[PDB]
RNA sequence: AACGCGACGAUACUACCCGCACGUUGUAGACGUAUAAGAAUAGGCUCCGGCCUCGUAUCCUAGCAGGCGAUUCCUCCGCCGGCCUCGAAGUGGCCGUCGGUAAUUCGCGUAUUGCAAUUUAGACACGCGCGGGAUCAAAUCCUUUGCAGACGACUUAGAUGUG
RNA sequence: CAUCGGUUCUGGCGGGGGGAUAAAGGCCCAGGGAAUGUGGCUCCUCCGGGAGUGUUAUAGCCCUGGGUGUAAUACCCUCGC
């Protein structure tokens, strides 16, 4: 347990109702949440059936005015992590309003969280959840099924920030390998009875 | 080289061996004894 | 799409200045003339770093271009302003055409 | 029931060379190379030998054990389309109106099409587009004969059932009306 | 079903006048207290020598424990069920450490592949198979066959559910 | 089918207090009126049931039969 | 009769736009754009050519 | 025919398998009951180390790298004892990383308010050693 | 100069009221205590007194700033999570808002 | 989308920008509110030696809420300027100046807030002030138009003109 | 804040009793036995290991009786701090 100023969760490999009950308990206790890559998030079951359950949903419409009362079919993955989220929280409510105003849900990692911590829940990952075998599909893959329009342009960018995340990641080894030599050079200068006495303390 | 034919023509399958996940736990003369026990005991 | 900058003309006729009004009679037709000062300060510097920014950052590249309306028997002298997309070449090659 | 230790195994020619690396299985021969993802599938690999081939499946289920065997006869038809290759005879024959077949090779896409003309005197040209990897030629040895040969079985037999299903006769007796392009014989090039 | 003891459980019947000394019955009963266990005992006696409880004392209840509860033994049961088509035979094997832990991994089998209860499942005969060839079910043939050694492939590790957010993606490894 | 594509109405889950009502009054009607068929029922029925025995998987049955054969001696021989 | 978003007339109109209209098409889209050239042709920071900066949120307010 | 295969090789549960409890402690796998449980003992004279014989679930339990050679299956605590004691798991245990862990973290457990100023001051120390070496290095290069 | 902290309190956050599914009780609150996560690291912080620090409009004896006092009475739950007792119940407005949880009365 | 967003033009004032000078100004709630690989999970990481349950980690962390003066060190931090760089809702790198700075040790001051009482201390936005720098705009009514029209609304035109 | 009273929640510690005077188990003593057969011996090999023999050897295990022993510990009950 920890508070945070903002938790930046990386959506890949997590499952959609686990990952969104822990955020929504999360808001409603006061910790603001943002989500990315939403459309690397997983959902149990082969992928016909959440193809299906998206078609019932896009069955329901407000007969007699759909500009008007019905259910308004948001196809971007992000606002599907949304409507699961917003189900499990009385946004009806000033107390819920408040809450889903601490939450940001985005696909792929926008600029500048590409350069933050990202973390991840064990509670909701798929790899940790899901027995072997079982079947599972991806929400990007729903959502371009049933009409998203942003996958390639989604796709461009993430090869982007990940070109560019290698080169970071190249002059983060060459500092990790200098700071490796500068301690065991370090090692020599230091005071003896300073080195044992760290030593015996644990550090 | 093959000698025989089969029959839906795939020649290049191997020869396959009977699906047997449970072999090798009983031995073939231990079963042997436990016919002749159970003859008795019928 | 998101629109990330557009480069104007040195010189806008009356008539497509008309545009960017409603009471033109009253005006004192003050637009763009702080931005036709822009080619002629640092030459043409921040000009030239906005066409190098759409040729680098831009796929998608629409000239600005108005009507004639005074060679019309029309009694309107407000000119039609629209963006024609540029299709074909690559991106340097449109805003080198542009 | 859940078996502990379930295994099969695969012999390696001495000129085959086998790559496997998190379950994508390279193959490589006298005749060339062929690739293949396996990650959907539990199994681990392993040098039980030199030139033998191990796969085992730990604490799986009758259908996990099962799937070992499918495994190995993919493995085992690389290995022979990398040693022997795949060839199909395929014959068309008709009644009345001649099938002309024209066989060429794209240069920009690599690969082989095959034009059909006069298919019970129609006027429509198919064309068929051949898996990269296999080649098709016009046998001389027989009358009205294809011969597709490559190192995959499944693109080669693809574009065998292709080259059938294209030549379909439609609201007609088939009693009667008996032409078409069939698939005469299978077998390895070598 | 639950934490199960084994009771030597003795009772007889009310001595009267016409017989002194009336015979003296021993059953083994599996019960998560001795109440239980002498409830058992009098609807077993009820349902066999129609001798009740009002006619009726329990001479003894004693505990049988284990003799050696550190040493891996094979078990086998017969029992017989109740379903709605009517009473089913079934020997099954368990591989455990005592005879309590054998039957009640037998009540938590039945529970899961029969939907049986406690009240529908008469437990006829535990027996320890004295050698390995005694073992006829694969599944614990398999458990007892030569230098028996396996891996544990795709362990999930063990975070605790209090923290929520990870740092790292786990592995599942070790 | 087309199914997933195009989905039909749902089957709902969700019961009315009405068919609860009406269903838990059938079930016990259907209760009673099965212990008054059983009650008046012609049907034969045996006194003793018949017993399935030892089965044959039992590693130690042929042993079991040596006491039940010994101790009906023993029966007999007490009598 | 088939409908416009049959597969088998979707397939005779790409043929058609490949073989027969493609080819107009592009020698009047070379000829207008050959006109249209005729009418055409007819420090870093302190030059521009570096590309510096010009002269709601997605963050929470930190 | 050479054949390269890049797999997951892992530790494999056994008679002779030293298992690490969630306590701490050690034991040595003696007879495998099933898939999920295992009997262990665990004879150490050290009693942060040892566990008595008994069941132990595979899922309360980690790998440790040591095996213990040719231990009987279903051997008793005497023999469990002079096996252990003869192959030395105790010394090997101590020089595995994850006793090096446990003992960093229970230093680190058992600090003091002043025990914490002083590895304050001293890493300062240490880090300002680190920083000229560091600075000297990257001025290299 | 010191670049240090000055804390001497933990932190902490108001979840909610005491209550059932639907009625409520204002007069005791819970807090989730950072860092304490069952009844045993709970125990620790049985006693100590709490305050909900809040900004007001009006300057009223030299502050704009109010707090209501509290203790903390048991635990609540397996998960750590506290019950509160206050002078005053708690702003239902505040549920989420933070709390300050001082180490006295002090038994060490 | 009339409570979604972008680019551009001209922006008179008490309008705009810069500096500091503070708010009985506000905000679902600062108190170290520090930490970017990607990928796989029947496999990975590496400095190529080895390493991988584990963030129970790493950084930072002492001084009147942190003074003054030294001893000592060339370490860390910050504002600016130059050159580059960063477009997914645009900001970081290097160099240079200047300022601060216990890694070591010491000297003078702390009291009296009286045995606790939020430790009034952060960020953003807004407002009122000066002292400076920069700029002199539009819309509507009205008349008119008929590409429009129930009324509003809309297309036009009205400043010297191809009116 | 300290010292108390009433009610109550929660943590730890020191003893007593019972059972098969727990059952186990450690170390000894005396018998008996087997294999998922240790060593040894024989035969095959891909030289990696398999097959056969049999009763402790260069590992051990199971069963019965006895001692330590009124052993420890679990569980249940109970006296207090």
């Amino acid at each position: 347990s920890s508070f945070e100023s903002v938790v930046v969760i990386d959506g890949k490999g997590h499952l959609l109702g686990r990952l969104a009950s822990i955020v929504a308990k999360q808001l409603l206790s006061g910790q603001k949440i943002v989500v990315v890559r939403c459309e690397a998030l997983n959902i149990s079951g082969e992928f016909f059936r959440a193809k299906l359950k998206y078609h019932a949903y896009l069955r329901k419409m407000t007969r007699y005015n759909p500009t008007r009362g019905g259910p308004f079919h948001f196809r971007a993955p992000s606002r599907i992590f949304y409507k699961a989220v917003r189900g499990m929280i009385p946004h009806k409510t000033a107390r819920g309003a408040a809450a889903l105003e601490r939450l940001k849900v985005f696909e792929g990692v926008p600029p500048p969280y590409d350069k933050k911590k990202k973390m991840v829940v064990p509670q909701a990952l798929r790899v940790l959840r899901l027995q072997p075998g079982r079947k599972y599909c991806t929400v990007g893959r729903l959502s371009h099924e049933v009409g998203w329009k942003y996958q390639d342009v989604v796709a461009r960018l993430e090869e982007r920030r990940k070109a560019k995340g290698a080169a970071y990641y190249e002059r983060k080894k060459l500092a990790a390998r200098q700071l490796s030599e500068a301690k065991k050079a370090a090692a020599a200068k230091v005071d003896p009875k300073v080195s044992e006495a760290l030593a015996a303390y644990g550090y | 080289k093959n000698l025989g034919m089969r029959k839906n023509g795939q020649v290049w399958l191997p020869a396959k061996k009977a699906f047997r996940p449970t072999k090798g736990l009983t031995s073939w003369e231990l079963r042997v004894k436990k016919r002749q026990e159970q003859a008795a005991m019928k | 799409l998101r629109s990330l900058t557009t480069v104007w003309a040195e010189h806008l006729s009356d008539e497509v200045k008309r545009r960017f009004y409603k009471n033109w009679y009253k005006s004192k037709k003050k637009a763009f003339t702080k931005y036709a000062k822009k080619y002629a300060e640092n030459n043409g510097a921040s000009i030239t770093r906005e066409l190098e920014r759409i040729k680098k950052y831009c796929t998608v590249v629409r000239v600005l271009a108005h009507t004639q309306i005074r060679k019309t028997p029309l009694k309107q002298k407000k000119a039609h302003l629209m963006e024609i997309q540029i299709n074909g070449g690559s991106v340097a090659d449109k805003v080198e055409f542009g | 029931m859940r078996y502990i230790h379930s295994e099969e195994t695969i012999p390696v020619p001495e000129n085959v060379k086998v790559s496997i690396k998190s379950r994508l299985v390279t193959v490589e021969g006298p005749r060339g190379k062929l690739q293949k993802d396996l990650s959907h599938i539990a199994v681990n690999f392993s040098v039980v030998k030199k030139g033998v081939i191990g796969l085992e499946i730990h604490h799986g289920s009758r259908k996990d054990v099962a799937a070992l065997r499918t495994v190995r006869t993919i493995i085992n038809n690389m290995i022979i389309g990398v040693t022997k290759g795949f060839k199909y005879k395929m014959r068309y024959v008709y009644a009345h109106f001649p099938i002309n077949v024209n066989v060429e090779k794209n240069a920009e896409t690599g690969c082989y099409e095959v034009e059909i003309r006069n298919f019970i005197g129609e006027k429509i040209v198919r064309k068929v587009v051949m898996a990269p990897g296999v080649e098709v030629e016009i046998s001389k040895a027989q009358k009205d004969e294809l011969i597709l040969s490559g190192n995959s079985l499944e693109a080669v037999s693809q574009s065998a059932a292709d080259i059938q299903q294209i030549c379909k006769v439609r609201n007609k007796d088939i009693r009667k009306f008996l032409d078409g392009i069939y698939v005469s014989e299978k077998g390895n090039i070598v | 079903m639950g934490r199960l003891q084994e009771y030597q459980v003795i009772g007889r019947h009310l001595p009267t006048e016409a017989n002194p000394n009336p015979a003296l019955y021993r059953m083994r009963i599996f019960a998560p207290n001795e109440v239980v266990a002498k409830s058992r005992f009098w609807y077993f006696l009820r349902g066999l020598k129609k001798v009740k409880k009002a006619t009726g004392e329990i001479v003894s209840v004693n505990v049988i424990s284990e003799k050696h509860p550190l040493k891996v033994k094979n078990f086998g049961i017969w029992l017989r069920y109740d379903s709605r088509s009517g009473t089913h035979n079934m020997y099954k094997e368990y591989r455990e450490t005592s005879r309590v832990a054998a039957v009640e991994a037998m009540y938590a089998d039945m529970a899961a592949r029969h939907r049986a209860r406690f009240r529908s499942i008469h437990i006829l005969k535990v027996v320890e198979l004295e050698k390995t060839e005694d073992v006829k079910r694969p599944y614990i043939k398999q458990l007892v066959a030569k230098n028996l050694s396996f891996p544990l492939p795709h362990r999930v590790p063990k975070i605790s559910t209090k923290k929520i957010f990870s740092a790292k993606r786990p592995s599942t490894f070790s | 089918a087309g199914t997933i594509n195009k989905p039909k109405k749902p089957t709902s889950k969700r019961k009315t207090t009405r068919l609860r009502a009406k269903i838990s009054k059938r079930a016990a009607e259907k209760k009673r009126k099965e212990r008054k068929l059983a009650r008046k029922n012609p049907e034969w029925r045996s006194k003793l049931k018949k017993d399935p025995g030892i089965p044959n998987l039992f590693p130690y049955k042929e042993r079991l039969l040596q006491q039940i054969e010994e101790e009906r001696i023993r029966r007999k021989e007490e009598l | 009769a088939k409908s416009a978003r049959a597969s088998r007339i979707k397939e005779n109109h790409q043929r058609f736009k490949k073989n027969i209209a493609g080819p107009v098409e592009a020698a009047r889209l070379e000829r207008l754009s050959a006109k249209l050239m005729a009418i055409a042709q007819a420090s870093g920071v302190k030059s521009g050519k570096s590309i510096g900066r010009k002269d709601s949120s997605i963050v929470f307010p930190m | 025919a050479e054949i390269n295969v890049e797999a997951t090789s892992w530790r494999r549960v056994e008679v002779g398998r030293v298992l690490k409890l969630e306590n701490g402690s050690l034991a040595a796998i003696v007879e495998i009951i099933d898939h999920k449980r295992v009997l262990a003992d665990g004879p150490s004279s050290d009693p942060k180390l040892a566990t008595p014989r008994g069941i132990v679930p595979l899922s309360r339990a980690l790998l440790t790298p040591i095996v213990i050679p040719k231990l009987p299956r279903g051997a008793r605590t005497g023999a469990v004892k002079k096996a252990w004691e003869a192959y030395g798991v105790d010394a090997k245990w101590k020089e595995t990383n994850w006793a090096k862990k446990q003992l960093q973290q229970e230093r680190r457990q058992s600090l003091t308010d002043f025990d914490r100023f002083k590895v304050m001051r001293l890493k300062k120390q240490r880090r300002f050693e680190e920083r000229k070496a560091l600075a000297k290095i990257k001025a290299a290069a | 100069p010191s670049e240090a902290g000055h804390r001497l309190y933990v932190k902490g956050r108001h979840l909610s009221y005491q209550r059932g599914r639907r009625n409520t009780h204002p007069k005791t609150s819970l807090i989730k205590i950072e860092g304490v996560d069952d009844t045993a690291a709970a125990n620790f912080y049985l006693g100590k007194r709490v305050a909900y620090v809040y900004r007001a409009q009006k300057e009223v004896r030299g502050t704009k700033i109010r707090v209501i006092w509290g203790k903390i009475t048991r635990p609540h739950g397996n998960s750590g999570v506290v019950r509160a007792k206050f002078t005053h119940p708690l702003p239902a407005r505040s549920f989420g808002a933070s709390v300050r949880i001082m180490l006295y009365p002090s038994s060490i």
